[PDB]
């Protein structure tokens, strides 16, 4: 309640060391309004070992995403066919993607 | 088809809606009417002179007959200081009640307006006390119209319409205007002084009934003739004197004592009548006097160009040395109609240097004949028009990246908490030219500053009497007479420096390739105004050099915005004797939009609210009247006609598919406004809407704090 | 790749941020420079 | 001739399409063989189906016809397309092709109108031509 | 001011509505 | 003294611009604990100020009624580091980048394909004009005096008169 | 006389390249009006190269 | 109707009369020659003045130039 | 007194009258 969710510290230069305010606490940086600390807090979320970890997952996820991206056009590109089939498509997001995805976050 | 419009058959023949637009706008455009020879086309703009002069007449006679039956100008006369001057009567049936009790104001009990045209202060000035001759004013002032709209009709008669070389008669038009026009008119305002507003002035009443008797000096027009002119300079108003008065009068009406009466705070009216005597002589020598010339005489537009340049350069004059050179009694004390006034004037000055310009391009592309044109000055500014282009174009660039960069700088800096790194330029060659005037705050001390200067001494003639009056007051901190300047006004002098070659570059580039430029080389070929010439050649749009001149409408708002920007905050300082706001706030541009528009808006924003109303909300209601036509303006400018021609013919299917209303027909085919048109109505909302936003908060957030 | 690094977004960006990174530890290390000593 | 009246397509449709000038004032139809019963866009929406025919569509403007006949020669390549605009309420038969050749082929017969013996630049002063019944542009 | 000098103004003031309609219809021919 | 402006060492007025600013520091150091990391963060960030301001007193700065430093360009060789120094510093660098880019087009011009190599910059190209443009003052002097720093106006494109 | 290959200044003034420097791709055998094709290392507005002259707005600049 | 005229530095390449919507323009044997053809405009009254034609024209500077004159029903492209 | 009986005259009779005389002068023809 009193503390305020602040990230982002500035480097210290030519007087923008001032946006490092006072936020609470022992700390000094810009008060977010993103939302992030009270989803982390929903997620569970309780040390930095735990946001550490998280930010090495993404840029693995955004290396196989960018992997995936490559692959599936200089490599391996599927055919016309295999893009218009939209039931299949329908069948898997709902399953997989949205239904899975909120089965394993409810888990 | 129809008949109208009268002066163009071919939008006479429109079937649309185009056609009624077009012919209000071609109407006083006589030169492009149907079958108008040029011996018929002067003789109209003659007569045409004559009802436009009637209506500035009837306009005068309208604001003496309001103030007379409807002011208060006997009850201001007697304490200018604390009266409010009335405009007018309110008869606006949709007020309430208590809206009645707020703008009963100024001591009435009729709703009245507080008047800020400074009407007040410069009739009493000239000698006028009481309503009576306020009234005879504007009776005299119905007849000169009447006599102005007899003699308009009366010229256009067979036997009464002027020749053509009579038009074009130039040499005799100088001798005679500057003569008679000129000359002549300055000497009888020189008469008027002498024997009415001199006298008035020191409690003598001088009217029609009397002045043949009266004399204005003890034993006047002998010394004149036999050369001893030195006697009208004798005993002056001393310092002690109360305007209106004979106590401490004096019996002067020729002197030159200089600055300002120290009661009214501002001229002393003996001193402005030598002005009107010594200019008079000025005009009726000059006047007896009298290729490139006779292109000046054949083209209306070229003429018409320079007289708007000569009118607009006088026009800012009028305004810079009417706030600084106060010459109407009380003027001074009432800061809202010193504030009117020099954005009045500023404004209409940059119409008049802008259509200055616009006529110019239009001499160019009608007139100009490049034949009969060669070898002169004319001719060589077309040759190099790229080099003044380009020239006016990098010191556009060079005057606004520097200048906006120097306000980024100080913003910046000023946001960190670290106000001392800012970058601050002393205005020294203005404040050197203060001290060359006199001014001893910087202590530059050369030149009226320096006391054994030959300037101040002058060992040739003894000439140099202007020096006590002049000097007193450029060194009393109560006027404005050369005012403290600091790092403030040096960055807005180069911004409104930047407004003034960004402005002249639009018109310029827009005149020296109104005839032809290798988008278009043709240009000259479709006149001064035309929509473009389609997607081709990679985009035409805003080609004309009707075009140019619509964008640099633009940047003169902008630029007279910067203008009495500046003049507004600097002198709300100045007269609340708070200097240092404007001083340190002026330097970055948060200080603009805090101190500046947001502080002085509180009270005008509250004209009305959920408590109640105050005599301000006039000015709120227009407030927020201003800003809803200036963002109409917008609409116009950047939605084109397409979108909405497509949309009008779902309106026109809609219309004749409806019973009840598919019975009932236009006459006129409803279209969409045209390329040309748009421009025009939107860019005179938008300056509509300027001009209307800024006097609303202008004249109530300075008459609410004085 | 190389060849690459000669085009105008590319190289007009490093050397963009060659030029701020200079005037980013000229500041750093002078700190309020207005006028020259 | 225009051989009114003629078979319509297969439509029913098209708010957007002939009203109120089209009974006092000049309006245009456009008469065409189509070799075929496909489907084609229209000026106003877009389907009718083409007859066999002798096939006759009535539009507002000539825009919308030559709009149409460009079509009928791009996609389907039947080029005997024959506009017209129509009698007592109308003005002139028989609009395009006026020689009965296309307009883009040279055809002997025809005269140039509006031929200009000079270059722009060699265009006289708008000044020279001030105050007289002659045109800046015209020869 | 007195109330017969307003309407003193008023009958002036049809003089030049007179002679603004005969020049406006001069000027229209 | 030469617009009214007692130095910066003797005005009363940035004396007290030092007062307040550190005074709104001390009070930020207040609520924090001695040795933490927002202490050093404030600390350094006070001995930035005293770097401040003692820089302007010794310079020899013109401070008005507010208190803060002004510059007087009608350039004097007194304050000549104002303006008149960082101009000539200003302008060596952009007349640098003036007359290399300058030299660079005359070079790819009187080539095979000059449009491509505006995209691609040709580094060998690119670095035999920054040699050329560290001597701008030296070689426009030369070039203007033999007269190809300038075309004729029969040779430039211009509009129809 | 000018021949293919020369290069030329064009003194048409309405024309894009007027006062600039082209080399002329033909020469029309015949009476045709303006039979002199230059081509130009400029683009004009339309971005097209070569335009037709006569041998009065072309010169032997060379 | 507008004005459309059709100046003597047409090379004959039909460009303009195909880009035409109204059909205004056609190609006219020349008598410069009796070989070339060049452009015309007999058909003005239903010119809308799009100026597709000078934006189809190759020449450095057109050879035929639409000038916008009095509007009429044609003119204004109405269907109403 | 006078206020009351001028301002609907000029402010709604009188802009009823010049519309009036304006439009029929747009819409005749010869
Ligand atoms: C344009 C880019 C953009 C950016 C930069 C952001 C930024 C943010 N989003 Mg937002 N978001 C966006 C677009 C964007 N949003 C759009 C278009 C939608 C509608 C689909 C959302 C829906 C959304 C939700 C529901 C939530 C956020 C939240 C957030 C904040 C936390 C970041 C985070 O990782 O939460 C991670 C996201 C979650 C924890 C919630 C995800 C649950 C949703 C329902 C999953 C849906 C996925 C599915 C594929 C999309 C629907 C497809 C369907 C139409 C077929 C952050 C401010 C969160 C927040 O408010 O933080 C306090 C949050 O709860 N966003
Ligand atoms: C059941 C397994 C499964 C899962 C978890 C997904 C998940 C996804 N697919 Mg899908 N996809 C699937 C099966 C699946 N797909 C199948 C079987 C097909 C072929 C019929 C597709 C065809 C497909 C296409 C064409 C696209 C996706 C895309 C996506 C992504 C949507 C973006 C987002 O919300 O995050 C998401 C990762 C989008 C994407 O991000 O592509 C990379 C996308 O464009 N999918
Ligand atoms: C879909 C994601 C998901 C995953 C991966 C798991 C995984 C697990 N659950 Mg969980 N659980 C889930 C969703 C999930 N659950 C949901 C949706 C419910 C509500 C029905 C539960 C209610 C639940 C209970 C009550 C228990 C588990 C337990 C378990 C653990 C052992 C069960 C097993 O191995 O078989 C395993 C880690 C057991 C456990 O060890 O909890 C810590 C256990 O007692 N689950
Ligand atoms: C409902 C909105 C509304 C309306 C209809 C009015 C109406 C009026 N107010 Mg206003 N007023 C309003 C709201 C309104 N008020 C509000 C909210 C406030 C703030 C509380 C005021 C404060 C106020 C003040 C202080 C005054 C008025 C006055 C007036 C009267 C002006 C009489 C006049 O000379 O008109 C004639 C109108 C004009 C001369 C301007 C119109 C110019 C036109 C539109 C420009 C275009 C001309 C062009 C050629 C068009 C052709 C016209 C031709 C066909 C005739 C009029 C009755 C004044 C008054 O009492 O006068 C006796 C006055 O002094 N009002
Ligand atoms: C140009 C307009 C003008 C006109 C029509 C008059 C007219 C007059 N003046 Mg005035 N006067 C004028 C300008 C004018 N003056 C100027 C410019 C000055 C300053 C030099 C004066 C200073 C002046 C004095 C001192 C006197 C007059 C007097 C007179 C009256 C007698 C003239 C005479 O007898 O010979 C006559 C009504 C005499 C008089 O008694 O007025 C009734 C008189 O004594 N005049
Ligand atoms: C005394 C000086 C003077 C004279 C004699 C003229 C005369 C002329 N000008 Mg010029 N001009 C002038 C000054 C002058 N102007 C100024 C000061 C400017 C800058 C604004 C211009 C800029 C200019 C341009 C660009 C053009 C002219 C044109 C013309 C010609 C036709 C005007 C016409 O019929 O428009 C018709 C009149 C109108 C359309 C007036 C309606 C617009 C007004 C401003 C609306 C006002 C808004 C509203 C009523 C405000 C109400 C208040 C609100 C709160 C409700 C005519 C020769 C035109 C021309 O082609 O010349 C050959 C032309 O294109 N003038
Ligand atoms: C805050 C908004 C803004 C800003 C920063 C600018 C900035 C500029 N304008 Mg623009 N302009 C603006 C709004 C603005 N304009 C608007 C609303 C219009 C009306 C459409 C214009 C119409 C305009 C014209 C016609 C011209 C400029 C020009 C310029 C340049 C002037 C050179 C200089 O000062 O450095 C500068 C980049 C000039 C230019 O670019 O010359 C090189 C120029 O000729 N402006
Ligand atoms: C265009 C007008 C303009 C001018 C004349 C200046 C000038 C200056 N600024 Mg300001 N400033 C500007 C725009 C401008 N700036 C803008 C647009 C911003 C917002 C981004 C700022 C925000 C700002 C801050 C926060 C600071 C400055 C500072 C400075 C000073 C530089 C001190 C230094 O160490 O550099 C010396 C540089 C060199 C010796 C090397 C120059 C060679 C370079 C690398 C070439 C680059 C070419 C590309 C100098 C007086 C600093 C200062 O000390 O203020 C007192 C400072 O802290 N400026
Ligand atoms: C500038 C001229 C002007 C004047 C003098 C007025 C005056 C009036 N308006 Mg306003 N009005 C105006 C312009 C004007 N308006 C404009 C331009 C707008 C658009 C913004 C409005 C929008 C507006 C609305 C929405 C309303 C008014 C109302 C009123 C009336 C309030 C007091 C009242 O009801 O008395 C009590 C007296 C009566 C109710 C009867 C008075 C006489 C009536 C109007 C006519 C009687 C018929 C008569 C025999 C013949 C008709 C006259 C006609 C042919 C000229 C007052 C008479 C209010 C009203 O009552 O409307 C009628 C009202 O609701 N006005
Ligand atoms: C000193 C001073 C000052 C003054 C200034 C002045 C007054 C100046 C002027 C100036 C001028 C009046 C100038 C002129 C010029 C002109 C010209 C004519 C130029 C030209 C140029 C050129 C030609 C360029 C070239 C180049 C180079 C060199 C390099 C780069 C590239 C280029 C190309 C850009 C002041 C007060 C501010 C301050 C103090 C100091
Ligand atoms: S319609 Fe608009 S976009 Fe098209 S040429 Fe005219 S101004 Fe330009």
């Amino acid at each position: 309640t009193t503390i305020k969710p602040s990230a982002q510290v500035v480097w210290p230069i030519v007087g923008q060391e001032i946006l490092n305010g006072d936020v609470g606490g022992g700390f000094q940086g810009i008060q977010i309004t993103s939302g992030l600390f009270q989803m982390w807090r929903a997620s569970g979320i309780t040390t930095e070992l735990q946001l550490y970890v998280t930010a090495i997952g993404a840029l693995v996820m955004a290396a196989l995403m960018l992997f995936a991206g490559w692959f599936h056009y200089h490599k391996a590109a599927p055919k016309l066919e295999w893009f218009q089939n939209a039931e299949s498509m329908m069948n898997h997001h709902l399953g997989g993607l949205f239904g899975l995805g909120s089965l394993s976050w409810a888990g | 088809g129809t008949k109208f419009p009268k002066a163009s058959q071919a939008l006479a023949q429109d079937p649309t809606t185009r056609r009624i637009w077009y012919g209000i706008a071609t109407a006083n455009d006589f030169e492009t009417n149907d079958g108008i020879t040029e011996e018929n086309l002067y003789q109209k703009i003659f007569a045409s002179h004559f009802g436009h002069l009637a209506i500035i007449f009837l306009w005068t006679s309208g604001n003496l007959f309001h103030v007379a039956w409807q002011g208060n100008f006997e009850q201001w006369v007697k304490d200018p200081l604390n009266t409010r001057p009335i405009a007018h009567a309110i008869s606006d049936p949709h007020f309430g009640q208590r809206a009645i009790e707020a703008f009963s104001q100024a001591g009435a009990s009729s709703p009245v307006n507080i008047s800020y045209s400074g009407v007040y202060q410069w009739w009493y000035t000239q000698g006028m006390r009481t309503n009576e001759e306020l009234y005879n004013g504007a009776i005299f002032l119905l007849i000169l119209s009447a006599l102005s709209l007899f003699a308009g009709w009366l010229h256009l008669q067979p036997k009464f319409r002027p020749n053509l070389s009579w038009f074009k008669n130039a040499e005799s038009r100088l001798n005679h205007h500057l003569g008679g026009l000129f000359g002549t008119s300055s000497l009888a305002w020189t008469g008027h002084i002498v024997h009415v507003a001199i006298p008035e002035s020191r409690g003598q009443h001088v009217g029609w009934d009397n002045f043949l008797q009266v004399a204005p000096h003890p034993a006047g027009l002998q010394p004149f003739f036999t050369g001893n002119w030195g006697v009208y300079t004798e005993n002056p108003d001393t310092a002690n004197h109360v305007f209106g008065s004979s106590d401490g009068a004096g019996t002067a009406i020729l002197t030159f004592l200089g600055g300002f009466h120290p009661q009214t705070q501002s001229l002393w009216l003996t001193d402005i009548a030598h002005h009107h005597l010594a200019i008079a002589v000025l005009f009726i020598v000059a006047g007896h006097m009298y290729g490139l010339y006779d292109t000046v005489n054949n083209s209306l537009h070229f003429q018409l160009g320079l007289a708007l340049a000569a009118l607009g350069v006088i026009t800012s004059l009028v305004a810079q040395h009417m706030y600084s050179i106060p010459p109407y009694a009380y003027l001074a004390r009432d800061f809202t109609t010193q504030a009117a006034l020099y954005t009045h004037h500023q404004y209409i000055a940059g119409f008049l240097m802008v259509g200055a310009f616009a006529h110019g391009a239009i001499f160019l592309v009608r007139d100009y004949d490049a034949e009969q044109n060669k070898n002169n000055v004319l001719a060589r500014i077309i040759d190099h028009k790229e080099a003044i282009i380009s020239h006016l174009s990098w010191v556009s660039l060079f005057l606004g990246f520097h200048t906006l960069g120097l306000y980024v700088h100080n913003d910046v800096v000023q946001a960190f908490g670290t106000p001392e790194k800012q970058i601050l330029i002393e205005p020294v060659f203005a404040q050197w030219i203060q001290s060359v005037h006199g001014k001893s705050l910087y202590g530059f001390e050369v030149l009226l500053n320096n006391a054994d200067s030959i300037t101040r001494v002058a060992p040739g003639s003894a000439q140099p009497i202007w020096l006590p009056g002049w000097l007193d007051a450029i060194n009393s901190g109560n006027n404005s007479l050369f005012l403290t300047i600091g790092p403030g006004d040096f960055l807005v002098h180069h911004a409104i420096a930047l407004g003034l070659h960004t402005t002249t570059l639009i018109l310029v580039k827009g005149a020296l390739d109104a005839r032809g430029s290798k988008l278009m080389p043709d240009k000259k070929d479709f006149g001064y105004s035309f929509p473009c010439d389609g997607p081709g050649r990679g985009g035409t749009c805003d080609i004309s050099a009707w075009d140019a001149f619509y964008l640099a409408v633009f940047w003169m708002l902008n630029t007279i915005g910067w203008t009495t920007f500046y003049w507004h905050w600097k002198h709300l300082g100045v007269w609340q004797g708070n200097v240092a706001q404007f001083n340190e706030s002026s330097t970055y541009l948060m200080g603009w939009f805090r101190d500046y528009l947001w502080l002085n808006s509180s009270q005008l924003i509250n004209g009305y609210n959920p408590f109640g109303m105050n005599n301000l909300s006039v000015w709120a209601w227009m407030f927020l009247f201003g800003h809803l036509i200036w963002a109409t303006g917008f609409m116009f400018l950047i939605s084109w006609r397409g979108y909405w021609q497509e949309l009008i013919e779902t309106l026109v299917w809609a219309h004749e598919r409806t019973p009840l209303a598919n019975l009932v027909r236009w006459k006129d085919k409803p279209v969409a406004l045209s390329i040309v048109q748009a421009r025009l109505v939107g860019l005179a909302h938008f300056a509509v809407g300027y001009i209307v936003t800024y006097a609303a908060f202008l004249i109530a957030s300075t008459a609410s704090k004085f | 790749f190389s060849k690459y690094l000669s085009t105008a977004p590319v190289i007009g960006t490093l050397t963009a941020f060659f030029l701020a990174g200079l005037l980013i530890e000229i500041n750093r290390f002078n700190p309020d420079l207005l006028v020259y000593p | 001739t225009l051989n009114l009246n003629a078979p319509t397509p297969i439509f029913g449709g098209s708010t957007g399409g002939l009203l109120r000038k089209a009974e006092v004032e000049e309006f245009y139809s456009i008469t065409w063989t189509g070799k075929s019963e496909t489907v084609f866009e229209l000026p106003t929406g877009g389907a009718a189906i083409m007859r066999a025919g002798e096939n006759l569509l009535r539009l507002a403007r000539k825009e919308q016809c030559i709009a149409l006949g460009a079509q009928l020669k791009d996609k389907f390549k039947i080029t005997d397309y024959k506009i017209y605009r129509v009698y007592p309420s109308g003005e002139v038969q028989f609009l395009h092709p006026k020689d009965g050749v296309f307009p883009e082929k040279v055809n002997p017969g025809r005269v140039a109108v509006g031929s200009n013996k000079r270059r722009i630049g060699q265009n006289p002063d708008p000044a020279k031509l001030k105050f007289k019944g002659q045109e800046t542009f015209d020869s | 001011l007195a109330d017969g000098q307003i309407f003193t103004a008023l009958a002036v003031a049809l003089v030049p509505g007179i002679l603004a309609l005969r020049l406006a219809l001069e000027l229209y021919k | 003294d030469v617009a009214g402006l007692i130095p910066c060492s003797q005005s009363d007025a940035f004396e007290r611009r030092l007062k307040n600013t550190t005074q709104r520091l001390e009070n930020r150091l207040k609520k924090y604990e001695p040795g933490s990391a927002p202490a050093e963060a404030l600390q350094k960030q006070i001995d930035k100020t005293q770097q401040r301001f003692d820089k302007y007193r010794n310079s020899g700065l013109l401070c008005g009624a507010d208190g803060l430093p002004h510059l007087i360009t009608d350039g004097r060789w007194s304050h000549a580091g104002e303006f008149t120094i960082p101009g000539l510093l200003f302008l060596y660098i952009a007349g640098f980048i003036g007359w290399s880019g300058r030299s660079y087009l005359q070079a790819v011009a009187a080539s095979d394909n000059s449009t491509e190599k505006e995209i691609i910059i040709d580094i060998p190209v690119a670095l035999q004009s920054v040699s050329k443009g560290f001597v701008w003052p030296l070689a426009a002097l030369q070039e203007f005096s033999s007269g190809k720093l300038t075309a004729r106006d029969e040779e430039i494109t211009i509009s129809p008169r | 006389m000018v021949q293919r290959g020369s290069k030329v200044r064009i003194l048409r003034k309405e024309s894009y390249w007027y006062q600039e420097i082209g080399t002329v791709a033909s020469i029309d055998q015949s009476g045709i009006k303006y039979p002199v094709i230059v081509r130009f290392e400029k683009v004009n507005y339309s971005n097209v190269n070569s335009n037709n002259f006569s041998l009065d707005e072309v010169v032997e600049v060379e | 109707a507008h004005t459309v005229k059709i100046y003597d530095t047409c090379i004959g390449c039909t460009q303009c009369v195909r880009a035409c919507p109204t059909d205004v323009l056609e190609m006219v044997p020349w008598d410069g020659c009796r070989a070339n053809q060049i452009a015309s405009a007999p058909r003005t009254e239903d010119c809308v003045g799009c100026k597709r034609c000078e934006s189809a024209c190759p020449t450095d500077f057109l050879s035929i130039r639409v000038y916008l004159g009095a509007e009429t029903t044609r003119s204004m492209g109405l269907g109403y | 007194n006078l206020p009351s009986i001028l301002v609907p005259m000029v402010g709604i009779v009188l802009p009823a009258i010049v519309m009036a005389l304006l439009f029929v002068y747009i819409e005749t023809d010869e």
